[PDB]
């Protein structure tokens, strides 16, 4: 829970849902 | 013949066959058992060894953990095999869910409906009898904080103990044996259900629409059956146990029914979806007998092919919907306008709204029947509740015997509405959005908010005589109603009865989330907040704005050589996909904002 | 020909002759007249003399009163005298509006819009000299308070006086009498000008966008030029004099701004709308051109008729502003966001969101030129407010260049959109609403809450380096933030810098609007609260479906012999109906909401 | 501004503002 674990992580969440929308446009 | 029986989007993902059906099933046994084995090792706190399980779901799987009188301390040694031994179960599941049986395919074409329900009915028998013998020898948490075997009884009149409760679920066993065997023999042929062997989305409909019933049964029991082993108290005392972390039980302290009031906002919200999705595909399972002139001949004795085109009927019938709704509502909603307005403006001396009289009614029809001792509060929220409820039918009945013609269809000259999902047909006469059954579908679920909202606000201890707390020289009449809500209300056992309306409850409840779980719930309030708002640009009348604009987003990403980002912008989402996506996320994220209110 | 120039719902309600425009000019001025009068005696307050002059827009022309050096006592002989002989106003233009004057027509035939330009800049000449000399020799609240001659002095680089503000207004009077007469003999026809005299809508549109640049430099003018008889501290003072009633009184003195910023959210919102409206009646003008064949041998010289069939051009230049909005947007937001998240769990000791670094930037351009010593809140809240704009202009060049043909068009095959009002064009290509000029229009009045929000945050003293209130972790940034605030920013005449993030903000404020004014504004958050709701029944891809429901309500009125009421269903509003009127409600009660916050 | 002072001038802005559809409808 280090500063560089947290962005990581939160990056993961962002990429993960940013794929939502292509699987219908 | 389901990819011919599904909507055009659905033709290519649904399962086409027996055998894909069962394999649905099994995949489905293996997400029930897997969801199980996750939550025990998973998303409990960010320290479990000093802050104990903390986070929701997993709260609710601990408290079951006590209840069946194991080590509930998080990440115990039976918490961690119970977890694996469900996921195991799972990737058993899951891997015969995806391997092809072509023995088992053969098989199932030999079976009907009427025969899987025969075996349904004795794999209950079975799991009910087994339970009951579990409980009986082996046992559950006992009264003493330990595991006690509970004996079996058959006194059904007597007192409620262990043994007897052991002994219902034997009853159950021998009550499901015996059905069984009886329909085994005798079948289900009888007029007006044989027609369900024809259609798997008839019988679909039914499970729904009964399993909706069976969700508000069980809302109604986890707060009126609070036994502390054999009920559903089981919520309460475990987040006050020693099994409990510290910040469940200083929460728990001041909100004894935390847990339980989580687990019934669940089954409310999941009993009204499949209330309004059963009846979207019985609905659908009528619409396709309108639309096939072959499927007549078998039905015309059912009074709904006529009445799907009998204009008097549908009128006559929407419009008693609609009375049913309107009246309690203007009751509900008017009484507690006044009221509101009294409180707000108490303190004035002058001028319009000074020195307004409370409207005081109790509930003498529910009192005398059940028991309560009810004030303005019930009456309030059970008129609101119940006028939500007929509101919300009238975008159901309208699935039902409005979605091939209707007396809309015949003013405009139409022959009949083309099928169930499309999103409108133009602009002419002013306008033609969402006339169909699918876009009904979604309007139940808009309005179904009228019902799980003040449902959600009355189960938590709001004052429902009025959208604010009670004002000063009111004060006598909600000291009166916190009395016998304490003496006569079984939900004093949950919540305790504040003074605050809705709107003053919500200034109290934010307060405090501040100060729980590290604030986490301002950031859930405040993220769904923002994605509700981004559905009215998928919900408004906006679509083709967004598909020209989209335009210039795409290309501006191939400008630059990001092509790859600015196929996001291909196209907006279209009419139908922007519904049913707007619909499902304002609707979750109204839940979610409940859901934080349900966490402290 | 106005009627043949304006939407079909307009063309038997527009003034259709010269003549009849200047009547309605007329009535107008009778309509500003009648709400001095009307304002200066009624909605004052329950009890004037007792609770003085309590309640909004009434404050701030006693505010004027005070300002005049007048008896500003609620319903003093000069008010009341000022008041009548307004009405007297009032009545006489109504009055000369109302009936018909040939003569006065048959003269305006031979006027032009350049020769009523000419007249406008000395009767502005007039006012402009007339006042200073009234300031001079009769003056107005002087800083003993009592009224004061001014006194007349023309030492412009000299300190600020009373004298040479008076100067001030009789230079302009000078200047426009000069500059009346050199237009009077050389007239306006100067290229790129001429095409003025040809059409009244191009006239009308400039006036509006020109006027909104107006408001906005009285926005900052307001926050600025708080000198308390000479600039808008007369509002201050007002607030906290002998005259003002008790509670206005105990509000200032925690809010000294109050009535200043009543008066800058008015413009504010005032300003966006001439803006919005003025771009709108310029585009529709322009579309007017491209759809008269005839009107194109005088315009060609124009680069718009180029441009707005140039796909390539439309897209670039769109691009550019989305540009302009999302990145500001994302800066600021994304800043605001992490920040928030920071506040929200400062106490958290492990865990994804512990022991965040809260982001901290000054504003040193801003500094550098203007001289002030802004925080992470000022550079947050101004790229907020800069994305908001460059956001809101979207639709507003969309207005401008997309309202005949745009690549969506050519895209689906349409030679070009057939006017300015059409609603939607139906399901093809998954759907087509508001790509019209006028659903443009009301779209950039949605987006422009994303500036009147943040700069109404802002102006009343939210802390906008965060969503929620600073944690105690970084109150060393909130510390430093409020020394330079205070010694350096204007703003704190009117706001103190809190260390509440809005959502905290309204916490606060809909707390304390429990105990003002007898609670009232409580009512009206519920009341605007609602109507915004009932917008999303218009706003929605909904209408068939009201339409269609709409059948039932009527008939079940008639069948009951109460059919005069069901006329309210004789059928649902339409898509062109339901979105000016939704837009129009969604925007306003969003209004009302943000005035309540200017109240407490 | 008694009761019944207050429901009348009540009932006249409720009679007042339900015209307004009837304009457009
Ligand atoms: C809640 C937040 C919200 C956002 C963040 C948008 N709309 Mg949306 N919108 C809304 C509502 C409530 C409504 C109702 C119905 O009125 C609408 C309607 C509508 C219509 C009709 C159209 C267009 O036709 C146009 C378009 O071309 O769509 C493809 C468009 C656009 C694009 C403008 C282009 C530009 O400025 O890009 C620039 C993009 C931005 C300025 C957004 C950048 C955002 C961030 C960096 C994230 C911020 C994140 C957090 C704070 C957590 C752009 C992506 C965008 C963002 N909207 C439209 N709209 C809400 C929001
Ligand atoms: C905010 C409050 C709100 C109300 C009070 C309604 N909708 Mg509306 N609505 C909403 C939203 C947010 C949306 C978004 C888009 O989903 C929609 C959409 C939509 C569509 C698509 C249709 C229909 O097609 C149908 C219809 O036939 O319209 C002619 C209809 C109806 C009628 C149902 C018939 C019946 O139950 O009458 C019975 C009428 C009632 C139960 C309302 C009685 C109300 C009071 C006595 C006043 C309460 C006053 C206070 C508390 C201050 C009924 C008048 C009605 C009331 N709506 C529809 N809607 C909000 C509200
Ligand atoms: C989902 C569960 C389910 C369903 C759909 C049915 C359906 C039916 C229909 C076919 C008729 C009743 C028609 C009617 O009431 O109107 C029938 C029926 C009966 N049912 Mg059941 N039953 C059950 C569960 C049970 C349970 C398992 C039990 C006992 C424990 C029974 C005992 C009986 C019983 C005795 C009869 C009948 O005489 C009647 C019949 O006509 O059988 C064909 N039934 N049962
Ligand atoms: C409150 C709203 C509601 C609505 C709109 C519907 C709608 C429907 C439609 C889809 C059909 C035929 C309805 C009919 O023509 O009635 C006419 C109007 C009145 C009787 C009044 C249907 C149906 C059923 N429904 Mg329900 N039901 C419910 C509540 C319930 C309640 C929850 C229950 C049990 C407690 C049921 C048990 C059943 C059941 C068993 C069936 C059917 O077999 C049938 C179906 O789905 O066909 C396959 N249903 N139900
Ligand atoms: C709404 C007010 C308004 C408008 C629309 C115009 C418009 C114009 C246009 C026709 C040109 C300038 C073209 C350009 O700058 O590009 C013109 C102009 C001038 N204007 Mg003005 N003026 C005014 C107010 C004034 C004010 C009243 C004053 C002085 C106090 C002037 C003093 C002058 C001045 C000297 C000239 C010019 O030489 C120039 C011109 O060519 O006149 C036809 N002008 N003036
Ligand atoms: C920020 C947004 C904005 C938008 C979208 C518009 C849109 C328009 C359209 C309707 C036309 C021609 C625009 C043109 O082709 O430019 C091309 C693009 C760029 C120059 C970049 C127009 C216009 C004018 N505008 Mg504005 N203006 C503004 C801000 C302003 C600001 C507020 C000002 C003054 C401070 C003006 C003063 C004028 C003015 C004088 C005119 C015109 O004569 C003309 C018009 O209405 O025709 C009758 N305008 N203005
Ligand atoms: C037992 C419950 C049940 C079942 C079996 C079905 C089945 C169906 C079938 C008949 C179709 C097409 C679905 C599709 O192809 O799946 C595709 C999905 C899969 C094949 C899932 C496969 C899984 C994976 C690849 C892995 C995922 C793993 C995890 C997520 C852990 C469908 C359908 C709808 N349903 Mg229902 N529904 C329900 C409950 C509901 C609930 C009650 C609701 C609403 C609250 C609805 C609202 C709707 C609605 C609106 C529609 C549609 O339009 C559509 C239709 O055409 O009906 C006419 N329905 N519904
Ligand atoms: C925003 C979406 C959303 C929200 C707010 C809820 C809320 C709830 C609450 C009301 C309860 C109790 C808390 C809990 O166990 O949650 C569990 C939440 C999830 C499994 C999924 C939540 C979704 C996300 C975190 C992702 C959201 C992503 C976006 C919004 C883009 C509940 C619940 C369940 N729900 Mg859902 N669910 C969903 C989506 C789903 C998805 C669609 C699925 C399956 C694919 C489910 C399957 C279940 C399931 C099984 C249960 C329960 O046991 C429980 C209950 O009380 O039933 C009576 N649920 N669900
Ligand atoms: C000086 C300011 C001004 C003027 C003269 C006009 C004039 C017009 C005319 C050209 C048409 C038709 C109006 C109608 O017939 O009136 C009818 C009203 C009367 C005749 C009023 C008579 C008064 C009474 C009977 C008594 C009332 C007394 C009281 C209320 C006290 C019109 C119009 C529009 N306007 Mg503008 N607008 C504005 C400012 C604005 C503001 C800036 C806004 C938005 C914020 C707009 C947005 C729009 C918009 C959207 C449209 C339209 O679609 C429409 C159009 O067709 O343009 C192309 N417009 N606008
Ligand atoms: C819900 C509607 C609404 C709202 C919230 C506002 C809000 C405001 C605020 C932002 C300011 C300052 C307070 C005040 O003086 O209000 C005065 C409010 C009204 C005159 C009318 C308010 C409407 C109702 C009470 C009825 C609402 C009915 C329904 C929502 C069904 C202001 C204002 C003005 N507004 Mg409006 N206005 C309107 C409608 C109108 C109507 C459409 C009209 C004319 C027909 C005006 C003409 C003016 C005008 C002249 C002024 C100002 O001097 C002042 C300002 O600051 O300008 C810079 N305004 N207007
Ligand atoms: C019901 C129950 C028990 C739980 C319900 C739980 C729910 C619904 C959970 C929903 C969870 C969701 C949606 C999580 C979304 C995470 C998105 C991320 C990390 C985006 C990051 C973007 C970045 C860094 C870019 C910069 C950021 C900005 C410019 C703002
Ligand atoms: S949904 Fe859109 S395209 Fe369809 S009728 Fe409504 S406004 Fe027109």
């Amino acid at each position: 829970y280090s500063p560089t674990f947290n962005v990581a992580h939160i990056l993961a969440f962002f990429f993960l849902f940013l794929h939502i929308p292509f699987y219908f446009v | 013949n389901p990819r011919a029986q599904v909507f055009e989007y659905f033709k290519l993902k649904v399962p086409a066959t027996r055998g894909a059906v069962l394999k649905a099933h099994i995949n489905h046994l293996g997400n029930v058992a897997a969801m199980v084995s996750f939550i025990l090792v998973h998303h409990l706190s960010w320290d479990p060894a000093t802050q104990g399980v903390l986070w929701a779901p997993a709260t609710m799987f601990y408290a079951r953990l006590y209840q069946l009188g194991l080590d509930a301390v998080a990440l115990s040694p039976d918490a961690l095999f119970v977890a694996r031994m469900h996921l195991l179960a799972a990737i058993i599941l899951w891997g015969f869910g995806h391997v092809k049986s072509p023995a088992e395919e053969k098989f199932l074409e030999k079976v009907t409906m009427g025969k899987a329900l025969v075996a349904q009915f004795h794999f209950f028998a079975l799991i009910a009898t087994l339970w009951g013998l579990h409980m009986a020898f082996y046992g559950i948490l006992g009264p003493s904080g330990k595991l006690e075997p509970t004996g079996l009884s058959f006194d059904m009149f007597g007192p409620i103990t262990p043994a007897t409760m052991a002994g219902n679920h034997v009853a159950f066993g021998a009550v499901f044996f015996l059905g069984g065997i009886f329909h085994y023999f005798a079948g289900f042929n009888t007029k007006r259900f044989a027609f369900f062997e024809k259609d798997w989305e008839a019988v679909l409909s039914v499970s729904c629409q009964i399993l909706a019933f069976h969700f508000a049964t069980v809302v109604f029991a986890m707060i009126i059956w609070q036994h502390p082993q054999l009920g559903f108290g089981f919520m309460r005392e475990y987040a006050v146990s020693q099994y409990a972390g510290p910040e469940l039980k200083m929460i728990a302290q001041s909100n004894p029914g935390l847990l339980v009031k989580q687990a019934i906002l669940g089954h409310l919200v999941m009993g009204i979806m499949f209330w309004i999705g059963g009846v979207f595909h019985g609905a659908h399972f009528m619409l396709r007998v309108l639309n096939d002139p072959k499927l007549a001949e078998e039905m015309k004795d059912f009074k709904f092919i006529k009445r799907c085109y009998d204009h008097e009927f549908q009128k006559k019938f929407l419009a008693l919907i609609m009375f049913g709704a309107f009246l309690p509502i203007f009751v509900s909603y008017g009484i507690a306008t006044h009221n509101t307005i009294a409180d707000i403006h108490a303190a004035s001396k002058t001028g319009l709204f000074a020195h307004m009289t409370y409207i005081n009614i109790g509930t003498p029809l529910h009192d005398a029947i059940f028991g309560s001792k009810g004030s303005i509060s019930e009456f309030v929220a059970a008129h609101a509740i119940a006028g939500g409820l007929h509101f919300t039918m009238v975008p159901m009945w309208r699935m039902v015997f409005f979605s091939k013609v209707s007396p809309w269809t015949t003013k405009v000259g139409m022959k009949a509405k083309r099928d169930g999902e499309f999103p409108c047909l133009g602009p002419a006469y002013g306008g033609t959005c969402s006339i169909s059954l699918v876009d009904q579908f979604y309007l139940a679920i808009f309005f179904s908010l009228q019902v799980i909202a003040p449902a959600w606000f009355y189960i938590d201890g709001c004052w429902m005589g009025s959208f604010v707390a009670v004002a000063a020289p009111y004060n006598d009449i909600y000291q009166a109603a916190l009395a016998t809500f304490n003496s006569h209300n079984p939900l004093h056992q949950l919540s305790p009865l504040t003074n605050m309306g809705y709107f003053s409850y919500i200034i109290q409840q934010t307060t405090a989330m501040f100060s729980r779980y590290d604030g986490h719930m301002i950031q859930a309030l405040l993220g769904a907040h923002f994605i509700w708002a981004f559905t009215f640009s998928m919900l408004f009348q906006y679509r083709g704005s967004r598909d020209e604009g989209a335009m210039v987003l795409k290309w501006a990403h191939q400008q630059v050589g990001v092509g790859f980002a600015g196929k996001m912008y291909n196209r907006a989402l279209s009419l139908k996909e922007g519904k049913a996506i707007g619909c499902f996320l304002f609707f979750k994220m109204t839940i979610v904002c409940m859901w934080a209110l349900a966490m402290v």
